[PDB]
């Protein structure tokens, strides 16, 4: 422990990037941390109450790992991905089904989208590779919300149901990040 | 291709997605042919055509991009958390689109195509290039689609149904579309 | 493991040192099982438990580690040419212990076992993590005993004899040590 | 040769990173040196007496090249060295014994410990490579020693003998780096 | 389109680096550009009058990425480039023979020696790597000559025909890289 | 080599050209033999001798350079566009020659050989060193050789004639060069 301050010394969670009464999760980037940027990893923690959901999302060049340190957690994770196929037919979009526990480790990919519902009050660890200056952009909720940032005229044109039906159902959901797991 | 000529001079692109209104084709990966092009072997290039009065639906790329026209007059948009971006692209006019932006673009009524010439800076599959599309098309449906009802109702509230429709469409000739605007 | 699912889910830990009084577990290297994850193939993940009143055996890394506490009260040393650094680690508490230095940590007094998260980053032999300990064990001797009464006598001008005994012993199960203090 | 200087010139070496009646080394890092930075190698020149010795040793992120230039040098290396193995008991600690000569090259692996002793006086070329701040640290001798940095009490702990038997033999040897050949 | 200049905006080509009645060529380095140094891209665009040629030449670092967007241009290419082979007899100096058109890619490496010919007024894209201060040296032509560079008395020693010989040849042609397709 | 024994000590570089006159070989690259030596697997090392009163012949290298005078009293030109640069080499002198220049270099006058070290940095084809010969010899022409007549004139615009006789020899045991001066 000792006293003398200088030489490397240390580094904790301060604030939560997100929290919401569902969650929290608390995040160093080499870009706030002075010897994080020097291995390219962003630290995370996170809380989830025994009841919250990770809101349907991706890193933009950020592959996670993720180890369940208390709890159980279901994570959920889609993808398509192995293009040394002539054509795209070929390759297909699956979805990655799976629940962890307490020494379960899952990667998470720079582009992939996924959500972890909370079966505990389970927190988790997880360290972000090729960290320098990644997006958590969302697909789903108020916040963070890249979709309500496409126009009216571009909506009805990329999905069935126009400015409608598009631009109200992303308005619905009024929480965040972490939300009701409210299965059903 | 596979195994032929290691040379430095290539041409066929593979065709990934394919219609008449445009198209989108793939250079191989550099290395393929040869053990002499190793260095970008984590580096895709890629050309995208299109016909005029059309829109490039929403996706987003895990690689990062650089995109060229080589022939046309653009308007490009990236989409974030706190607004969009919005600049119209022209000849020369090349732009750094960064990994994971949700894109799309169109070609404006000047009368023809346009061609991009789209560079590709690769690191989760280095070399290897894949663009996620935020909706429904024939024969690849939309990436939330890949969850359950349970996991995306919890996700929005509003029912599997309402949800569903608005979300889950079939655009028939559709990565590549056409307007009246 | 090996040739199995392509996954990005994994759930066995191999155990290089194993006593009852702690463990040391090594998460495979990321890319075997799949033919995605060949990023991180230089980048492995460890675990480290140990019981109440323990002293880990001084060794140095010739890789670069990143030190979580996964539940735990912590003391760490890391010890140079002039001095021994010296921090108490607690939850969360993470630290960068950079390739090659010789260090040793304990758990005090506060009741329970420390379950420490280590990050390696590789680079000798990219992925391949290796600690070399300073003293002997039963299957697994040190290194300064490697070289000979020669090469050794030579070094501290001490006989092989007087050097041995202070060098080498059996520590028995030991890599992880228990103490009264 | 010339005299217009300025257009990245030239570099050697000045002074010894080590200095004893027994030997010397030079040492360029690109942390000295401008040129250098840009290649992340390390440059050193050493001289040792017809008789000196390298006490133990290993260098933290850095394997050296080196090729005897003048003499003829013995080899001592210690390795553990290829976890692609199911457990430890499988790999095994070997000993690099090797001696060389005018033509021998000679690398050493970023962790592994090894010493020279001189059978000429003999002069040794090392290219350093990844090394962006490598740090020498000695396991024997007065300086540089890490041992004797490790307290009293871990001592014990750390070998048979404790406070007296380890303290005391590392105060032995009054020397440095470089030492008596001393051959026995 | 719009106006809100700031976030990330463009960039395009202002000058050739070499403009001749020939043609022209403009060149936009991570040296000169914000965004580009990030990625480690050259960029390039040249214009060959449906006559001109490329004076023989190679990219000291860069491996070129060219696209033929406009006319048909015939590629001349050479190298010697294979060792893998136990001596030099074994590999061998071949010549890389072809032509391009509308849709066409050639890549370029880092110490190869090319030139491309006009035939037509041919629009050329290219895409520069590794390119991070990169040198455009010149074996013909007035400007951008090395050779030239080599003294009289390195000359003689270097070519047979001497001063005289090597020295006045490199000075009939007072072009500079495009230069007269002159076809015979 | 290949498949032999996994150390870190090597003995054999490969002569690429040779003749009494001076030598200059190849060390093996590093990973040959070992899956222990990946890192430095793009980085091979030269060895270049002469006698006194030589010129080694103009070339350039794809790579990097690092030369070491291992014994002798050096010499050193680096050519431009906008001029030449002169430095005289001694023991130690160690310079910095990076990919692509144009180089040359001598022994003189005072009595003995020159050994150079010389480390490369490579990149085109990782570890794989390539040096492109100006001129002619023996058994490997020019480069500018290469390409034909047709695209010979049109550079210099002097004929196929002039051209030749001036540029093609067969400098006989040359590549390494002796003098009156």
């Amino acid at each position: 422990t000792l006293s003398s301050q200088d030489k490397p010394f240390n580094l904790r969670s301060r604030d939560p990037i997100y929290s919401n009464n569902y969650g929290k999760l608390y995040e160093i980037t080499p870009e706030k941390n002075s010897q994080l940027r020097d291995l390219d990893i962003l630290l995370n923690c996170l809380q989830m109450n025994e009841g919250a959901l990770f809101v349907p999302h991706y890193n933009s060049r950020a592959t996670v790992i993720l180890v369940a340190n208390e709890g159980r957690a279901e994570v959920e994770l889609v993808g398509l991905e192995q293009q040394q196929q002539q054509g795209l037919e070929s390759m297909q979009l699956r979805r990655y089904a799976a629940t962890l526990s307490e020494g379960d480790i899952i990667v998470i990919p720079s582009s992939f989208p996924v959500a972890l519902k909370a079966a505990s009050d389970l927190n988790m660890v997880g360290i972000g590779v090729n960290a320098e200056n990644n997006e958590r952009n969302f697909l789903a909720g108020h916040k963070e919300n890249v979709i309500r940032q496409i126009p009216r005229q571009v909506s009805d044109l990329t999905f069935p149901g126009s400015g409608e039906e598009v631009e109200e159902l992303l308005e619905n959901q009024k929480e965040s990040y972490f939300v009701d797991g409210q299965p059903r | 291709a596979q195994n032929n000529p290691y040379l430095f001079r290539s041409n066929k692109f593979l065709t990934l997605f394919k219609n008449q209104h445009g198209s989108l084709r793939l250079l191989q990966r550099f290395n393929e042919d040869t053990e002499k092009l190793e260095n970008l072997r984590d580096y895709r290039v890629l050309e995208y055509c299109s016909k005029p009065n059309t829109l490039l639906l929403p996706h987003h790329s895990d690689s990062d991009l650089l995109v060229l026209v080589l022939e046309g007059q653009a308007i490009l948009v990236l989409v974030n958390p706190d607004g969009r971006d919005t600049y119209k692209l022209d000849q020369g006019d090349a732009i750094k689109i960064q990994a994971g932006t949700p894109f799309y673009l169109i070609n404006p009524d000047n009368n023809q195509n346009l061609r991009i010439l789209k560079f590709a800076i690769t690191f989760r599959r280095p070399g290897t290039v894949e663009d996620f599309f935020l909706s429904s098309t024939k024969r690849l449906p939309s990436y939330l689609s890949a969850f359950s009802k349970n996991f995306l109702e919890a996700s929005y509230d509003s029912p599997y149904d309402e949800i569903e429709q608005t979300l889950l469409q079939e655009e028939q000739e559709g990565v590549i579309v056409k307007m009246p605007k």
